[PDB]
RNA sequence: UUGGAGAGUUUGAUCCUGGCUCAGGGUGAACGCUGGCGGCGUGCCUAAGACAUGCAAGUCGUGCGGGCCGCGGGUCCGUGGUCAGCGGCGGACGGGUGAGUAACGCGUGGGUGACCUACCCGGAAGAGGGGGACAACCCGGGGAAACUCGGGCUAAUCCCCCAUGUGGACCCGCCCCUUGGGGUGUGUCCAAAGGGCUUUGCCCGCUUCCGGAUGGGCCCGCGUCCCAUCAGCUAGUUGGUGGGGUAAUGGCCCACCAAGGCGACGACGGGUAGCCGGUCUGAGAGGAUGGCCGGCCACAGGGGCACUGAGACACGGGCCCCACUCCUCGGGAGGCAGCAGUUAGGAAUCUUCCGCAAUGGGCGCAAGCCUGACGGAGCGACGCCGCUUGGAGGAAGAAGCCCUUCGGGGUGUAAACUCCUGAACCCGGGACGAAACCCCCGACGAGGGGACUGACGGUACCGGGGUAAUAGCGCCGGCCAACUCCGUGCCAGCAGCCGCGGUAAUACGGAGGGCGCGAGCGUUACCCGGAUUCACUGGGCGUAAAGGGCGUGUAGGCGGCCUGGGGCGUCCCAUGUGAAAGACCACGGCUCAACCGUGGGGGAGCGUGGGAUACGCUCAGGCUAGACGG
RNA sequence: CCGAGGGUAGGGCCCGUGACUGGGGCGGUCGUAACAAGGUAGCUGUACCGGAAGGUGCGGCUGGA
């Protein structure tokens, strides 16, 4: 019978949603890159990269990504994209 | 034995008053003790240790046997 | 609280006149020149042979009765002694002699430890100008044993103070008369005293 | 420092990996006299160069699998397939210890 | 964040501090990171006060912030001035 | 070289073996009889049973917009109370408990090129532009409450995009360096937020990056209880390749390949237990213990779970299942192992107190607000320490009582009695703990100066006056200190071991006397001791308990004389670690002590470097006295 | 998918309890096995028998003659 603390309950589940939000849209959009670069698609790829790659760090500004942990999913992603397209080059245009 | 009144109630027909004393020549619940029980006297811890006049009567009339089974 | 009780009796069980009484003790008075055998109903019996434990207990009481004393604080100082440095026994006697009530009367200010006792409890003596009433106040070397000054014109100290114009207090005291004062110089040395007790079977009891 | 260890390689069976049993003595902390005690170690042995018989050193280092923590530092000794047999023949003699 | 303070010893009535450093979220009275002097706010004995000015300037330069008491007996004895 | 005592009881008697028993020290104690003061400690060991009631975490108007109360005057603006709300930081600290846990949990020493750290502090750069959502409040359903719902407007340090890129991040390459450590080049990728006053600048804020600080996470060696009448265990099992997950290594999780991993140096299983600093005992070695205090761990009625966050899988946050309880038909409510308190269990364990004055924590610029942390107070001989119930004189010795050979003996200078002191009380004064935060000069800095504030507390202590003023408990055959008379008559009873009681009991019960302790004395429980009776120190086996019925041999333990290399054990010096409290030595504060403060001395043990080589070890040669052979 | 836990079924260990029964300890009835060559030397492992102690066979031991 009392508290700010159920403020902070209030509070969490509105960020919470943003978290969710922002953490979707990478595994979907770095799946979504990855995903062409099994075709390749080489421009298609790095572009949806690049869009995957910013979300990613945007991601990490505030509490939803640690750096570390943005650091881990573009070097996974990247090599990930590279790796890919090495069966059937043609890199152009950039993100390597 | 000694023993710590700590609180002290009047019981009124519907509810229960707590009341910070009780003065002689009346009558009340006292919340705390632990050994009292009926017709046992009570006094102040700095007093004369008199021991009220007791009561005494009537010796049971009917009796029964208990078998333990 | 002290022992309190019957006196003469301490002296008539442990054999030998310990000076409890003061005033009295060099009287033909004293009950140790009349009955010097044990207290009660069965000293003229004769006495049988003792054990060694008996031995050590009896010149144990002895010493402990002498300064008037509780087992637990005797005790105490006993071990205090053990652990301290080099001879047990001989600092034993110092730490017993190097408490309060005792001086008071090893500088004749009271005719008994008793005496002293009631003296120093009652704040009518302070070392080194500060009151001091607990008769288990350790004097250690230095120490002004003065009377309260308040405390000077007073009939007791006088009497005691007067029969001590130039008597000699052991080595390790200092009475300057007249100004009520009076100093503890040194601990003593085990020569320094005797009491008619042996400083040894005392440790070998506590031993057991 | 990582702790260096010295020991024979007892079993090789693994995948890139070697069993090192490595002895210490101590004396008896109530009885005084020296005693020997054991331990198998996992070692990381990333290009399988060691093998039955190897007396090598591990070193302390960090963890590459559940139960491997030491990687083998350098080959030391090699065909000691006495201290080998010496280990079988224990192990071995268990199959009389039971019921 | 890591402080400097009066970390309470002695007894009922008898006070006797030691201004310390240790982590803020520790108990007042628990494990420090270093003792740099003690204090008698009673004043019982000519030493109530003998702040390490060597060391309390250490820590002061390095983060540790310090109770608004803690300064008093560090003023007191100067490891501010300049 | 500061340290070491033993007794009783097996016989007719003795010696030996051997068990039992006792004196001692200790306690979170409890029980009996008894009980005056005070200080410091300390106080649910049981049901980690169940809890009534209050309280225990909040703060900021100097991030923002609002609903009501005012106050100077022209339904206005201003400002400060005020209730929320959005928003920040805190709520992960601090407080409680020992249930679980035999574990890298703890201890101790290391590793992290495998890592994170809000606030704090150093240093480098920056703060341009545009946009947008939800509460509040207005509108309207439901409820008996919890209280909720849908629609509509709205601010910001809340929310997103573009630019700026000191710098950071990631892919590839290259230079160094060796586990993912530092540099570099191209591509790609990412920053922000304003408020305030005395307003051409200071104060608090926000952004990215580097370093510090403190705090952590993860990993490794070594130490950590009882049963082998628990002997075999193991499929995420052990290893690998790839991937997920994380701040980060890892079978942490997943798919595949391999067939492994562990065990008499005790695996697996069963029991019991939080560990340590320490505590107690002990001559020591050792045994035993882990309450109070300090450190780590684990837990928040029983389970599981994640969210928010720098940090939690969060004691007074959230979700879900379970048990229980309470409230008055859709559902709701609760979680004292926080402080007090209740109830129950128990041999047993406290006040529903006072104050934020001090110390410390949160938030804020500050004033300040919050703090059952804490500072104190109350109760309890629970423990230890101090203190009182008096001191001097007072008979060849009153009365009563005990004894008696009847003369006497004892209690006993004890009492009475003289006198001296003067616990309690009565009056008068009366604290230290508190000098900072803030205000003033300076420069919001250095130094200076000024002011407010005390729960305990009218307490301690001081000063004056001032009455003789509580004693009890255990024992008195031997161990073991203390002896007589009656009562009793294998009865009543004592009893720790011997044993005592059957008419003359120093052994039962009372008395007088005595011995020991004394606000205590005893008793029961338990730990260590005597127990050299688990023997390392420091024991034994022909007949006392104890040589396997006899071999042969596995592991293991042990191993002749000489020379040499190593230096593993072992010895030595250095160095780091070995927190604080404790213990020890010194001094010092409370009148003393208990209690407490300051300084000193450190050791084992482990890390690191240097050194020695005799003994043991290993390796290398030689020997023939052991051993085998001809 | 995993998942508190619920449920079905079969196992292992522990503890309590149970008509009755087995001996063990503690506080009259039968005989006389042992202790003296104990009146048959004693003891022994085993075996068969016997109200009971025990007796007897076979071997062993001397701690017997
Ligand atoms: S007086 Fe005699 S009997 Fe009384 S004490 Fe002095 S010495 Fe002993
Ligand atoms: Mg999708
Ligand atoms: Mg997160
Ligand atoms: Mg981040
Ligand atoms: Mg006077
Ligand atoms: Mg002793
Ligand atoms: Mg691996
Ligand atoms: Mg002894
Ligand atoms: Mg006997
Ligand atoms: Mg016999
Ligand atoms: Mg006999
Ligand atoms: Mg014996
Ligand atoms: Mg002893
Ligand atoms: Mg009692
Ligand atoms: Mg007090
Ligand atoms: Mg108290
Ligand atoms: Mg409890
Ligand atoms: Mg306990
Ligand atoms: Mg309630
Ligand atoms: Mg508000
Ligand atoms: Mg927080
Ligand atoms: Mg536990
Ligand atoms: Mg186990
Ligand atoms: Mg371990
Ligand atoms: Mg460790
Ligand atoms: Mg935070
Ligand atoms: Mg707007
Ligand atoms: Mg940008
Ligand atoms: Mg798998
Ligand atoms: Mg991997
Ligand atoms: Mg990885
Ligand atoms: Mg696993
Ligand atoms: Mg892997
Ligand atoms: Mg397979
Ligand atoms: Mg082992
Ligand atoms: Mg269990
Ligand atoms: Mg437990
Ligand atoms: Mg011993
Ligand atoms: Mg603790
Ligand atoms: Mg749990
Ligand atoms: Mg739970
Ligand atoms: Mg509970
Ligand atoms: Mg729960
Ligand atoms: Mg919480
Ligand atoms: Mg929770
Ligand atoms: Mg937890
Ligand atoms: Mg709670
Ligand atoms: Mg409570
Ligand atoms: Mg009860
Ligand atoms: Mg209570
Ligand atoms: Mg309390
Ligand atoms: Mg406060
Ligand atoms: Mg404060
Ligand atoms: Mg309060
Ligand atoms: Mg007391
Ligand atoms: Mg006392
Ligand atoms: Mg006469
Ligand atoms: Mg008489
Ligand atoms: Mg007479
Ligand atoms: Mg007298
Ligand atoms: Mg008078
Ligand atoms: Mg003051
Ligand atoms: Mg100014
Ligand atoms: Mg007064
Ligand atoms: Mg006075
Ligand atoms: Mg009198
Ligand atoms: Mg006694
Ligand atoms: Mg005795
Ligand atoms: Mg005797
Ligand atoms: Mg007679
Ligand atoms: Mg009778
Ligand atoms: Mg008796
Ligand atoms: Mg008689
Ligand atoms: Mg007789
Ligand atoms: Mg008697
Ligand atoms: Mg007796
Ligand atoms: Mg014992
Ligand atoms: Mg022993
Ligand atoms: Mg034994
Ligand atoms: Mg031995
Ligand atoms: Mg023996
Ligand atoms: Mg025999
Ligand atoms: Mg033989
Ligand atoms: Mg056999
Ligand atoms: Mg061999
Ligand atoms: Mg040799
Ligand atoms: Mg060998
Ligand atoms: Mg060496
Ligand atoms: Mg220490
Ligand atoms: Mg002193
Ligand atoms: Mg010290
Ligand atoms: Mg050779
Ligand atoms: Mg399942
Ligand atoms: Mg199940
Ligand atoms: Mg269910
Ligand atoms: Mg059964
Ligand atoms: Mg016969
Ligand atoms: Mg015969
Ligand atoms: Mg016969
Ligand atoms: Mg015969
Ligand atoms: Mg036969
Ligand atoms: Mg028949
Ligand atoms: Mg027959
Ligand atoms: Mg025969
Ligand atoms: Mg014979």
């Amino acid at each position: 019978r009392n508290l700010s603390a159920l403020k902070r309950h209030r509070q969490s589940l509105k960020r919470r949603l943003r978290n969710k939000a922002k953490k979707s849209a990478i595994k979907t959009l770095s799946k979504k890159a990855i995903q062409l670069a099994q075709e390749g698609k080489a421009e298609e790829a790095l572009k949806i990269m690049r869009k995957a790659e910013s979300l990613i760090d945007k991601a990490a500004k505030g509490s939803t990504l640690h750096k570390n942990a943005a650091a881990r999913r573009k070097s996974r992603l990247m090599r990930k994209v590279r790796q890919l397209l090495e069966a059937a080059g043609a890199p152009l245009i950039g993100g390597g | 034995r000694k023993e710590r009144v700590a609180r002290l109630l009047r019981m009124h027909a519907n509810h229960r008053e707590e009341v910070e004393e009780l003065k002689a020549g009346d009558l009340g619940a006292v919340v705390g003790l632990k050994e009292t029980i009926t017709g046992d006297t009570l006094v102040g811890e700095d007093a004369p240790r008199v021991i009220l006049e007791s009561i005494e009567v009537p010796e049971p009339v009917i009796d029964v046997a208990i078998e333990p089974k | 609280g002290r022992y309190i009780g019957p006196v003469c009796r301490l002296c008539r069980r442990e054999g030998v006149k310990l000076y409890l009484k003061g005033e009295r003790c060099y009287s033909p008075k004293c009950a140790m020149e009349r009955r010097p055998y044990p207290p009660g109903q069965h000293g003229q019996k004769r006495a049988r042979r003792p054990s060694d434990y008996a031995v050590r207990l009896r010149e144990k009481q002895k010493l402990r009765r002498i300064y008037g004393i509780s087992e637990r604080q005797f005790r105490n100082l006993f071990e205090e002694a053990s652990k301290k440095k080099g001879v047990t026994g001989s600092v034993f006697l110092g730490l017993l002699e190097s408490r309060l009530d005792n001086v008071v009367y090893r500088l004749g200010f009271a005719v008994s430890r008793r005496q002293a006792r009631q003296l120093v409890r009652h704040g009518h003596i302070t070392v080194n100008g500060r009151r001091v009433d607990l008769p288990s106040y350790r004097v250690r070397p230095g120490d002004e044993i003065a009377v309260a000054e308040k405390s000077r014109n007073l009939e007791l100290i006088r009497q005691n103070l007067e029969a001590m114009k130039g008597r000699k207090v052991g080595p390790w005291l200092s009475l300057d008369v007249e100004g009520m004062k009076g100093k503890f110089l040194r601990l003593p040395d085990r020569e320094d005293l005797a009491l008619p007790v042996n400083e040894q079977l005392v440790i070998e009891f506590y031993s057991r | 420092p990582k702790k260096v260890l010295t020991g024979v390689v007892v079993s090789d069976k693994m995948q890139k990996t070697v069993t090192v049993l490595v002895e210490r003595q101590f004396p008896h902390p109530l009885y005084g006299k020296v005693i020997k005690r054991s331990k198998k170690y996992l070692a990381h042995d990333p290009e399988e160069k060691y093998k039955l018989g190897d007396v090598v050193e591990i070193i302390e280092s960090r963890p590459i699998s559940k139960r491997k923590r030491f990687r083998v530092l350098r080959l030391v000794e090699s065909g000691r397939m006495d201290l080998v047999e010496k280990y079988l023949i224990r192990r071995q003699n268990y199959e009389s210890l039971s019921k | 964040m890591v402080k400097i303070r009066l970390a309470r010893f002695g007894s009922k009535h008898n006070p006797h501090y030691r201004i310390v450093v240790t982590d803020a979220r520790r108990k007042r009275d628990g494990k420090y990171i270093e003792k740099i002097g003690y204090y008698d706010p009673r004043k019982t004995t000519p030493d109530w006060l003998k702040v390490d000015v060597e060391r309390a300037r250490y820590w002061l330069s390095v983060g540790a912030q310090p109770t608004d008491t803690a300064r008093r007996l560090l003023r007191q004895a100067g490891v501010f001035r300049q």
